[PDB]
């Protein structure tokens, strides 16, 4: 985890950015 | 005359008496969940 | 004489606002790349 960030790692953030009623 | 959402539900209208455009948000609703200790422990409850 | 219509002749098919959406509708339209008799 990166403490500057939602405290995910770097790769663990790429994995979030790659993925995407009443 | 009127706007529609992605699922084809009504979303906005003109007022028939004034060409201002007004949106239609659904009125607030949701489940009621009762958080309870067992009735063997207490008759107090909290509601979500 | 004749000419290519290209992609022209689309019109708003109903009195409805929509935005940020792809909507599929059946109506009379100018079919794409259709021959268009040309005059002068
Ligand atoms: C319709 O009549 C109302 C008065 O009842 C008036 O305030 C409104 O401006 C009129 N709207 C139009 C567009 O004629
Ligand atoms: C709670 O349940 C136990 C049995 O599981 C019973 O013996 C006890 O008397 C109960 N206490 C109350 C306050 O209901
Ligand atoms: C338009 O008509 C000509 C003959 O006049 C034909 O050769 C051509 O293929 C036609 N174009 C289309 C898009 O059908």
């Amino acid at each position: 985890p990166d403490p500057s960030k939602s405290k995910r790692s770097f790769i663990e953030d790429l994995l979030f950015n790659k993925v995407t009623k009443f | 005359q009127f706007g529609r959402d992605i699922a084809d539900t009504t979303d906005a209208v003109r007022d028939p008496q004034t060409l201002e455009i007004l949106d239609i948000t659904p009125c607030s609703f949701g489940g009621v969940s009762v958080i309870t200790p067992g009735t063997n422990t207490s008759n107090e409850v909290a509601v979500l | 004489a004749y000419t290519n219509s290209f992609t022209r002749g689309v019109y708003y098919p109903d009195k409805v606002f929509r935005s940020s959406v792809l909507h599929s509708t059946q109506d009379l339209f100018l079919p794409f790349f259709s021959n268009v008799t040309w005059f002068h």
